[PDB]
């Protein structure tokens, strides 16, 4: 255990038995924050379990050693999972054709892609993604349909367009189960 | 759709032992969106395990939830006797919301032979025009047995109905019944109705037969 | 304590419909989605409808569609079912649940209703007719027969006699009818000695039955 200087910090951290191979640590921040992670024969990196401040943890397990190991991101009424590479982590969920891929980088930028396997060109789904809205926006036929903002609560929220495409209508409303996500890629 | 599929139909085990549940998915179910339940006869079901780890506030630590994309299993350490219900395996992912068709667990007790009555048509019914002869299967086990009618020497079938109940509560055992339904009329050209019993803790099959008289 | 109350089922002729209502008590109603599940006699369970919090999403099975709606009163604390176009197939034991996951932690179906019976058939109320079953171990019993809807129960010697009774489930016969036989098994000596009352009862007909069985 080491308390860092402005009382914020509580790292439990543990030593296997002399204090050379790391085992499990897990370090509380002021803000109901925390990251806990366990190691390996080796002592690389094997779990990492992060927790936001409002509750939202992001859960990686069985961590191989080339840098790989599997991902799932837990929120209030349903959970993203997928597959965390050395280079960034996607979350994927699939709807007939149409897969949607949330993309964590390393940085902490986060990333969202659709892709509709579907060769219709009128029935096919296709998406743009805005960093500084953090907003997916579907357009199927060439026509705006949904609006996928991500908040920075780590929530899912949907807004449909009218029946052009040229703007909005009534109010976002906020996403509650996996079912609804699914019900948005059709 | 995803359909699951449990396995076995039945399982006979004895209090004390350790039982395993066994659930099949035509597809991939995430380890986060599955759920068991028990339902005891009578009365609603009850949420046992849900992410297949979770036990949901109060139930104890026999039931155990285990498996992971195709297969999940969930086995009882120490079997105690209200645990012999029937168990469902459910996933909660993606609408419609399926459930297994379901294993009985069912109490396995030393084999017990039924023993077998046989009751003529009550004559008030006999005024009504319809006749019917009852043969009474009492606290046996296994629950499989075998009853068959004979009319003057003849095997009877299609006016039969059978009723079986369930475990008892209390020697874990069955009971069955077999109703001949007929009109008066042919109940009156016949003269001796048999009623043949066969069981596993039959060595022979018995029979209990009357005459009208 | 966390409970729901069903209500609203009954029997219905085949077309017909019927509103179920689901009383909540113990929880917040307005932070969780609500779910129906219905159970055949003897049959599995099947989920039916589902309900966001604020009812504007509902989920239905392919065999209800166009025919059953699902909606909710938060202020009420209560849920409704409505079932138009009834089929005979629809005959279920209908449990309200409640989703139970409402948060982080993924939770199946947290709670289960005692369930609304409803059946969806063209026959009328029946009373049924009692008839007597007449005899080391002797064996007495009281047949029951044509006699509609569910349930009926039998007791004898107005409850005193419990050892060895056995009152075996309903079965449908080719009328539409049900049929069941209540047995008791009491030892030879006794014949004669002790006089057996069986009493069934019929509510969905208030039929009151008293039979008397002896050896004859
Ligand atoms: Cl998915
Ligand atoms: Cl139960
Ligand atoms: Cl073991
Ligand atoms: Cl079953
Ligand atoms: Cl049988
Ligand atoms: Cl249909
Ligand atoms: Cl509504
Ligand atoms: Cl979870």
């Amino acid at each position: 255990l080491t308390i860092s200087d402005d009382l914020g910090q509580t790292t439990l951290e543990v030593f296997k038995e002399d204090g050379k191979t790391l085992v499990s640590k897990k370090v509380t921040s002021k803000d109901k924050s925390s990251t806990e992670e366990k190691f390996n024969e080796k002592g690389e990196v094997s779990e990492k379990i992060i927790t936001r401040a409002d509750g939202t943890r992001l859960e990686y397990t069985g961590i191989k050693s080339d840098g790989s190991g599997k991902a799932k991101e837990v929120l209030k009424g349903y959970v993203l999972e997928g597959t965390l590479t050395a280079e960034k982590t996607t979350l994927v969920v699939k709807e007939g054709t149409v897969t949607l891929s949330k993309n964590i980088s390393k940085s902490g930028e986060v990333s969202v892609e659709l892709n509709d396997t579907d060769s219709s060109a009128a029935t096919k789904k296709t998406a743009a993604w805005n960093s500084g809205t953090s907003t997916l926006t579907i357009t199927v036929n060439s026509k705006k349909t949904k609006d996928l903002v991500f908040t920075k609560e780590n929530t899912i929220t949907v807004q449909q367009y009218d029946s052009n495409g040229t703007k909005l209508e009534g109010s976002a409303v906020e996403i509650t189960k996996l079912d609804e996500i699914k019900n948005a890629l059709k | 759709e995803i359909v699951l599929t449990q396995s076995p139909g039945t399982l006979s085990l004895s209090p004390g032992e350790r039982a395993t549940l066994s659930c099949r998915a035509s597809q991939s179910v995430s380890s986060s969106y599955l759920a068991w339940y028990q339902q005891k006869p009578g009365q609603a079901p009850r949420l046992l395990i849900s992410d297949t780890s979770s036990r949901a506030t109060g139930i104890p630590d026999r039931f155990s939830g285990s498996g992971s994309g195709t297969d999940f299993t969930l086995t009882i350490s120490r079997l105690e006797p209200e645990d012999f219900a029937v168990y469902y395996c459910q996933q909660y992912g993606s609408s419609p919301y399926t459930f297994g068709q379901g294993t009985k667990l069912e109490i396995k007790r030393t084999v017990a032979a039924p023993s077998v009555f046989i009751f003529p048509p009550s004559d008030e019914q006999l005024k009504s025009g319809t006749a019917s002869v009852v043969c009474l299967l009492n606290n046996f086990y296994p629950r499989e047995a075998k009853v068959q009618w004979k009319v003057d020497n003849a095997l009877q079938s299609g006016n039969s109905q059978e009723s079986v109940t369930e475990q008892d509560s209390k020697d874990s055992t069955y009971s069955l019944s077999s109703t001949l339904t007929l009109s008066k009329a042919d109940y009156e050209k016949h003269k001796v109705y048999a009623c043949e019993v066969t069981h596993q803790g039959l060595s022979s099959p018995v029979t209990k037969s009357f005459n009208r008289g | 304590e966390v409970q729901l109350v069903e209500s609203g089922g009954g029997l219905v002729q085949p077309g017909g419909s019927l509103r179920l209502s689901c009383a909540a008590s113990g929880f917040t109603f307005r932070n969780y989605w609500m779910d129906w599940v219905r159970q055949a006699p003897g049959k599995g369970l099947e989920w039916v409808a589902n309900i966001k919090q604020d009812g504007s999403v509902k989920y239905y099975v392919d065999s209800v569609e166009g025919r059953f709606t699902i909606s909710r009163d938060n202020a009420k604390n209560s849920l409704f079912l409505q079932m138009n176009s009834l089929r005979a197939e629809d005959t279920a034991v209908y449990y309200c649940a409640r989703d139970g996951y409402s948060g982080y932690d993924s939770v199946g179906f947290d709670i289960w209703g005692q369930g609304t019976m409803v059946t969806v058939s063209s026959a009328s109320t029946k009373g049924p007719s009692v008839f007597p079953l007449a005899p080391g171990t002797a064996a007495l019993g009281c047949l029951v027969k044509d006699y509609f809807p569910e349930p009926v129960t039998v007791s004898w010697n107005s409850g005193a006699l419990t050892s060895g009774v056995h009152t075996f489930p309903a079965v449908l016969q080719s009328s539409g009818l049900y049929s069941l036989s209540s047995v008791v098994t009491v030892p030879s000596s006794s014949l004669g000695t002790q006089t057996y009352i069986c009493n069934v009862n019929h509510k969905p007909s208030n039929t009151k039955v008293d039979k008397r069985v002896e050896p004859k």
